[PDB]
RNA sequence: UAACCGGAGAGGGAACCCACU
């Protein structure tokens, strides 16, 4: 029903916190610790695994404070949740390829600007 | 709070009622019980023992015709019978 | 895909589960029902971070069990229609090529895949790949994919994948 | 003429009636007592409002029934493969389910048959 | 196989085959009547 | 004649006399199925939806009607579990 | 070489083939199929003329080998070939169908639908659809980017839908179905169905747009897809796919085949029925289990049926049949005689007595006495079964 | 089955539009054909349809997977040729055409009035009597004042059925020129002559289009394998359709005008007709059968309607009646009652491990025999029963299952005598168990009963709840209600 | 009672037609009927007896 | 050198009259 780019949704999804690959990771391995300690205690879903798996192989941070300056150095500066998000999953080294991937970035910033922010994730990107 | 009571501490024929036929269901279909028994086999008897005890974990939501609400705990609701 | 949420669904309490933990076993018992499962609305529910509040017990009239309010923070995924993300391959076919975006599984028919991209059934690993060989496509490899279409039927959510435009293929 | 053996007859659970989900009349076909008017009337009376909900509803014809939040109309289910869907709304979401009388569902297909629209919200 | 019925006004006798008018052999009365079955009665006598 | 003066005066309590017929019941506004359950059925609910009435159903049989539990005592309140005295209470088996 | 239809007889409204023309313009010689029933239930539905059969009914015939005649001058060839009047005929405003044709333009619009121009100087214009008409519409499109209100007729707009939408299919053998798209060729649209995962290649014209999705059930209302039936009286099998005329099944050892609509019937499904998989656990209806042995193995899916050996399993991963594989269940792991006879109460409380058992227990038996106006309870150790046949 | 269960708070009221109508219908285009089915197959756009509901036993509905008692039903609508109005919405509108002008379809009643103020501010949410005093006082206004023509407009006036408008000369009320001035009556209009536009249009007063029911609606029944016999509501939606054809077709190619005019008039009185059998201006529609149709105003309107035989008064089962007898032996609060009746009736029990063994030796006891049950129910809904004699697999039990028991003493029933002409002529009682085959009671229980043992027969209801049970024993029970408060 | 084939338009056939005594009544059979209607068509006429 | 399969819901209705309370 709804595509990327026009995005509509109502008010309870927009102010839906976005989340990363490497938060979700961090979050559902902590989850998960929780859940391996305090025994007696019922195992979580194959979905649960499934997801961790997912974001572990697709994490981009390795470091919460890298995360937090990433979600922040991406934060001041004015662009929309859903577009965020999907940058910081994709990290793209291109704005060709960026303005390629999603259609919606595209005028939404300067190309050298959006390539001059997309240096900066490779620039502060965990290699490992 | 405890000072707007504006409805009788005396509870209904109706509450008591209500009560007993609910108690007497979770009675029946094996919830545990707090009331000492003698040796009974049915709700019935086991849910009017807990109501002269008047110890059930129940309190009941009076509406009063504002629109506003007022809970009454049967500790504190006084037994007519 | 990833949203962080509160949601709010009811429980319902069988009274022989009373107990002394009321409280805890209703935790128990919610996070039991709600993980791994889906809807249409919010799509698949992948974790509850934290349980806002219980709400009051209310008696069913004639029912035994008793329903509690529920409202909790819980972490969602939901894919959208006409969107690009990065995937993972679990198998390669004579009919199309099946991939998995977390919980989520997507499929791709040759139409959808570029007409280069051809399938060596003479490889002993499955595997898409084109004339020069330059992009073979093997299982458990991180590509990506446009998805062009998402429909859900009895509560499960699964995808169809899209490559005839372009920067669309392995990572 | 008047014989017992022929005045005798009680019913639990028969059959019901094509136009509505209702006991039979007559001891013939096993049929079952109507809990008329002014008996329900004097039941309220009383107040035993649990025991006649119980042999006005549930005891002779109890139903649920699809009705979406937006507007208050019936939607269809497809309930083996769960697909809810109310027509001129096409939200999917905002739907429930209530319990309902036969008898009165049947009122209101009546009810829109001569162009009456009981708008029937759930909250 | 075939039944034995009785004719009622002639009280005779005969043997009709099924979907076969219902007549007397000598007459053709068409009021006409069954015997008693074989199966064994009792009663006590309250 | 507590009974008999109730009768009176919920005869009288709207300002003016109530004889009960349909051309009074008509004209007070309490409830459409009320007036629908009166003798006059098709006109009262055909004008409501003329009118474009709504109705919260605070009366009696229009909730035994739908179905539903009437609130007009046993079932007028409701009922709300004490945690508190479930943990006081003692396994049975 | 035309087409007609009767006007009177038994005959009304079937279309004939006028196959030669007399110049006499008195009557014309008709191809026609008989609505006969061979001289059997007259002392009628379609269907093809079978010489050899009214030749073994007799009655009214002569054989002339291919050429008979039958009924009162009814000629027939191989068919019949009968001339009929020129005022009983309608020789205009007939159009037979394909299927008439085997036996011996169009424009549908509806709004709500995108078409695209694809000629003139407004080329390659993509709008909704508002209104309709006869063969010049004069439409009024929703043009992306353009809030001007054109007009195209018909024969300038093209059904063209983006990718990745629900389109439905409005005639022809897909009929009814619902499904998301592919890749759209310059007339070849190929999609997927939904409710069968399943390769349709449908033109532009034929595809149409709408939001309520397939329902499942056959045109006939009496069976759904995925449904179990009986092929014949010992092996059951699963409808898998419904078709216009038929339905594909899987048998009960993993072949598909095709079969007709009345060909197999409903069989009732034990809901409540239990089957073990060999390793001892119950399996149910809606369980998942892995296949682990036999020409499925290493697979998994949910139970959709239960034989007292074998299980019909659901799969979304195998595109074939919908998942739909059948195997044994020892290969799988989880994720009276009294009734009707004169007996006698020969001792007890009873005694001597002669009732008719009604109904016989593995204890007891009901008796309904012959004396007393009741029935009732006593046990087959004291019975006695006096008479009988 | 995922949605939640809902308690329910507000109604309301309106008309259906018809673009409404021809949305949720199931049917595309409408139905346009006056034959019931096919000769074979069922058929679709008929009389009946498989997307209206489901058609025979063991049988699925096309548009929802229901059957029968799962498939709810769904509807339909019929395009017509000519819009048409019926009556109810005829007095509404021509009070409405009195108080709106005939021409230029203007307000013509002055709303910048301080009396159309007042009478606002006292009919703050009253419709009916806003739009009862905005009639008064605007009927006595002739001309227009706003309105600009000048003429005096018509009087509308009823002749039977049909309205004609006669200038201070006599005109026909054309439906579409009804349908048009409606249209051209403003929202804000609409508003301040007082009725809701969201909900209803005094152009949705006027219909073109005819709402079908399901065949829940209108059931088919077969009697000796005929299968012919079809009710009068398909018999009259088959003429509305067939002259809507007919009406179509005319208009397409003819339109000579009087034939549309006659056979509109045609049309329209078998709406009339379709709405309310029996009119005050028109004869009633005649059958071959011989019998009057049925509508469903009258369906509502009857002692047997829906309203109140059918809704205030239902069917009910549980319930037993039979003579009775007097009997001093007994206490005043016990009844007795024949085995017979005993056992033709069940109670339900839960299954718990206090009586389990008491309720299983009851099981395998059974049915037919006076201490047993003939039904049991598991936790999921299963529903087995004892008359056929199931394996002792599904005899075996454990807790928490349902058994469908025969009551013995100590039970409590209900018990009255029709008319219920005091409030103290239904009393509860313990139920007994006595041999001959009548009930038992006492002469203490006849006094309030107005029970004289002349050939008078009880009702003897039993409650199936056991919180119904309870509060039956604990308010309506004959020591708690000795004494009549009156 | 009274046993009757209905013949209806695999291995299933005509439909029953089984005219039974009223539930809730027992006795024996005194006497039966057999005859002709107006019609041509067979009528049957069964009466049960019983003692109170 | 072959082995334990089981099957029960119902079919009109509408009118008139009589009787009983
Ligand atoms: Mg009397
Ligand atoms: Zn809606
Ligand atoms: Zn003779
Ligand atoms: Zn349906
Ligand atoms: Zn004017």
């Amino acid at each position: 029903e709804e595509d990327a780019s026009q995005l509509i949704f109502p008010k309870e999804f927009e102010t839906a916190e976005t989340l990363l690959n490497s938060e979700v990771h961090m979050l559902l391995e902590h989850r998960k610790q929780q859940n391996e300690s305090a025994e007696d205690e019922q195992e979580l879903s194959e979905v649960f695994m499934k997801t961790l798996n997912y974001t572990a192989r697709f994490s981009r941070f390795k470091n919460r404070e890298t995360i937090a300056s990433v979600r922040s150095l991406l934060l001041q500066k004015k662009l929309h949740k859903f577009e965020l998000a999907c940058l910081a999953n994709l990290c793209p080294e291109t704005a060709e390829e960026s303005k390629a991937l999603i259609p919606s970035l595209e005028g939404r910033f300067e190309d050298e600007e959006l390539q001059q922010i997309l240096d900066d994730i490779q620039t502060k990107r965990s290699f490992q | 709070a405890n000072q707007k009571r504006i409805t009788t501490p005396y509870m209904t024929k109706y509450e008591r009622a209500r009560v007993l036929g609910t108690r007497a269901l979770q009675i029946a279909m094996c919830a545990p019980v707090m009331v000492e028994l003698e040796g009974e086999t049915d709700p019935l008897l086991i849910a009017m023992k807990e109501l002269k005890a008047r110890k059930i974990p129940i309190i009941i939501r009076r509406y009063l015709p504002d629109g506003s609400y007022e809970d009454w705990g049967v500790d504190e609701l006084i037994i007519s019978d | 895909m990833f949203y962080h949420i509160s949601l709010e669904h009811e429980i319902l309490l069988h009274p022989r589960y009373f107990g002394p933990n009321l409280l805890n076993t209703v935790k128990q018992k919610l996070f039991t029902e709600v993980e791994g499962t889906c809807t249409g609305k919010y799509g698949f529910v992948i974790a509850v971070t934290t349980i806002d509040n219980i709400g009051a017990g209310v008696i069913q009239p004639g029912r035994g069990f008793v329903l509690y309010p529920v409202k909790y923070k819980a972490i969602v995924f939901r894919p959208f229609k006409g969107e690009v993300v990065d995937a993972v391959v679990t198998q390669v076919n004579k009919v199309g090529l099946f991939t998995e975006i977390g919980p989520m599984s997507c499929f791709i028919s040759r139409h959808s895949i570029p007409s280069e991209m051809e399938f060596d059934p003479n490889s002993n690993p499955p595997c898409y790949k084109t004339m020069d060989e330059d992009i073979v496509i093997q299982q458990d490899d991180e590509i990506r994919l446009k998805i062009v279409g998402t429909r859900v039927d009895k509560n499960d959510i699964f995808a169809i994948g899209s490559l005839m435009d372009d920067y669309l293929g392995l990572v | 003429k008047h014989m017992v053996d022929d005045k005798i007859h009680s019913r639990a659970r028969g059959p019901i009636q094509i136009l509505n989900r209702q006991p039979m009349e007559g001891r013939s076909r096993d049929g079952g007592l109507r809990f008329g008017e002014m008996e329900r009337d004097c039941q309220i009376a009383h107040g035993a409002a649990q025991f006649l909900r119980e042999r006005l509803f549930e005891a002779s014809d109890p139903y649920q029934v699809h009705v979406c939040n937006l507007c208050g109309i019936m939607a269809i289910a497809n309930t083996r493969t769960h697909t809810y869907e109310c027509r001129g709304c096409r939200n999917k979401t905002q739907i429930s389910l209530v319990r309902m009388p036969y008898a009165c569902k049947l009122l209101f297909q009546e009810l829109m048959s001569m162009s009456i629209a009981p708008r029937m919200m759930s909250v | 196989q075939p039944m034995i019925y009785i004719c009622g006004e002639c009280h005779t006798e005969n043997e009709i085959k099924s979907r076969d008018p219902i007549r007397c052999r000598e007459c053709g009365y068409r009021i006409m009547y069954k015997k008693r079955t074989k199966r064994l009665v009792v009663f006590d006598a309250r | 004649y507590r009974h008999l003066a109730l009768l009176c005066d919920t005869m009288t309590c709207r300002g003016h006399l109530m004889a009960i017929t349909r051309h009074g019941v008509n004209r007070q506004d309490t409830g459409p199925l009320m007036k629908c359950s009166f003798e006059e059925t098709v006109d009262v609910l055909m004008e409501a939806a003329a009118h474009g009435e709504s109705d919260p159903m605070k009366g009696v049989s229009e909730n035994i009607m739908l179905g539903q539990l009437a609130p007009a005592g046993t079932g007028c309140f409701d009922l709300l579990l004490d945690a508190e005295k479930c943990k006081y209470g003692m396994e049975i088996p | 070489k035309s087409w007609v239809r009767l006007k009177r007889g038994i005959y009304k409204d079937d279309i004939a083939q006028v196959d030669y023309v007399e110049p006499s313009q008195n009557t014309i010689s008709l191809k026609m199929i008989p609505r006969i029933d061979y001289d059997r239930i007259k002392a009628p539905p379609q269907r093809l003329f079978d010489a050899e059969k009214i030749r073994s009914l007799g009655g009214d015939v002569a054989s002339d080998g291919d050429f008979l005649i039958f009924e009162g001058n009814r000629y027939s060839r191989k068919f019949l070939f009968k001339s009929f009047a020129m005022s009983a005929v309608i020789t205009e405003g007939v159009k037979p169908t394909l299927s008439e044709l085997e036996k011996f333009r169009e424009h549908n619009f509806q709004p709500g639908d995108n078409v695209e121009v694809c000629e003139g100087e407004l080329i390659n214009l993509q709008g909704k659809i508002l209104s309709v008409d006869g063969n010049k519409i004069t439409i009024m499109p929703k043009h992306e980017d353009l809030k001007d209100m054109l007009e195209f007729p018909a024969q300038e707009l093209r059904k063209y839908f983006k990718m990745g939408d629900h389109v439905k299919v409005i005639a022809g053998r897909f009929e009814g179905d619902t499904g998301l798209i592919v890749r759209v060729e310059e007339n070849f649209v190929i999609l997927f169905s939904d409710l069968t995962m399943h390769e349709l290649k449908v033109l532009p014209r034929d595809l149409q747009l709408c939001s309520e999705t397939a329902s499942g059930v056959d045109v006939g209302g009496q069976h759904e897809w995925g449904e179990l039936v009986q092929l014949d009286p010992q092996t059951v099998g699963v409808i898998v796919r419904l078709e216009r005329e038929t339905f594909q099944v899987l048998n009960m050892y993993g072949k598909v085949v095709t079969v007709r609509h009345q060909a197999v019937t409903r069989k009732k499904d034990n809901r409540f029925a239990v089957a073990l998989d060999s390793e001892q656990n119950n399996i149910h209806v809606k369980d998942i289990v892995k296949v682990i042995d036999g020409p499925h193995s290493g697979r998994e899916g949910e139970i959709r049926h239960l034989f007292r050996s074998f299980a019909f399993l659901h799969c979304k991963k195998l595109v074939e049949n919908g998942g739909m594989f059948v195997c044994k269940t020892r290969h799988l792991v989880l994720a009276n005689e009294l009734i009707g006879q004169t007996v006698r109460i020969s001792q007890g409380p009873y005694k001597g007595y002669i009732g008719v058992v009604k109904d016989a227990t593995e204890s007891t038996a009901r008796v309904e006495l012959h004396s007393t106006c009741q029935t009732i309870s006593v046990d087959r150790q004291r019975l006695t079964t006096v008479g009988s046949r | 089955s995922a949605c939640p269960l809902r308690t329910i708070k507000r109604v309301q009221f309106g008309v259906l539009s018809p673009d409404e109508l021809k949305r949720m219908s199931v049917t595309e285009g409408g139905i346009k054909y006056p034959e019931t089915t096919e000769g074979g197959r069922p058929k679709l756009g008929g009389l009946m349809d498989p997307r209206q509901g489901v058609i025979e036993r063991t049988g699925r509905c096309q548009t929802c997977a229901g059957n029968m008692t799962e498939c709810p039903g769904h509807f339909g609508h019929i395009e017509l040729a000519k819009p048409v109005f019926h009556v109810g919405f005829l007095v509404k509108t021509m009070k409405v055409l009195r108080c709106v002008c005939f021409f230029c379809s203007k307000l013509l009643v002055d709303s910048n009035n301080p009396k159309i103020k007042d009478i606002l501010a006292k009919s703050k949410g009253q419709p009916k009597k806003r739009l009862t005093h905005v009639y008064d006082l605007c009927k006595g206004k002739n001309i227009c004042e706003h309105g600009g023509c000048g003429r005096y407009q018509p009087r509308i006036r009823r002749s039977g059925l049909e309205l004609y408008a006669e200038w201070k000369k006599k005109i026909l009320l054309s439906p579409e020129r009804v349908h048009e001035i409606f249209k051209r009556i403003s929202d804000e209009e609409c508003f301040v002559l007082g009725m809701e536009p969201r909900y209803a249009r005094p152009e949705w007063m006027i219909v073109t289009v005819l709402p079908v029911p399901p065949l829940s609606v209108r059931p088919a029944v077969v009697m000796q394998g005929s299968a012919r016999n079809q009710d009068d509501l398909t018999h009259k939606l088959a003429d509305i359709v067939k002259i809507n054809n007919q009406l179509r077709r005319n208009e397409q190619n003819g339109a000579a005008a009087h034939v549309i005019a006659e056979d509109v008039k045609l049309l329209q009185f078998h709406v009339a007709t379709m709405v309310d059998n029996e009119l005050p201006g028109l004869p009633r529609a005649m059958q071959k059968s011989g019998r009057p149709l049925k509508s469903l105003k009258q369906r509502l309107k009857g002692k047997e309607g829906r309203v109140r035989g059918n809704l205030m008064g239902k069917r009910v089962d549980f319930s037993a009646r039979t003579v009775i007898t007097p009997d001093p032996n007994l206490s005043i609060d016990q009844v007795g009652v024949p085995r017979s009746i005993a056992a033709n009736m069940t109670f339900a029990e839960i299954v718990t491990p206090f009586n389990i063994d008491r309720l299983q030796e009851l099981v395998r006891r059974g049915n037919s025999q006076y201490p047993g049950a003939k039904y049991i129910i598991r936790d999921n809904g299963d529903r087995i029963d004892l008359r056929f004699h199931p394996k002792p697999s599904d005899l075996h039990l454990q807790t928490g299952y349902k058994v469908e028991r025969h009551m013995c003493d100590g039970d409590i029933v209900i018990f009255n005598r029709q008319p219920t002409l005091h409030k103290m002529s239904m009393m509860g009682h313990r139920v007994r168990i006595l041999p001959w085959s009548t009930f038992r009671l006492n002469l203490s229980v006849t006094t309030p009963y107005n029970a004289d043992f002349d050939g008078d027969e009880m009702n003897l209801h039993l409650p199936q709840s056991l919180e119904t049970r309870a509060e039956i024993q604990e308010l309506a029970m004959v020591p708690r209600m000795i004494v009549t408060p009156q | 009672i009274i046993g009757k084939t209905v013949t209806l338009p695999r291995r299933y056939t005509k439909r029953d037609c089984s005219t039974f005594l009223r539930t809730s009544e027992t006795g024996i059979v005194d006497q039966v009927m057999v005859t002709l209607n107006q019609e041509g068509y067979k009528f049957c006429k069964i009466r049960v007896r019983s003692v109170r």
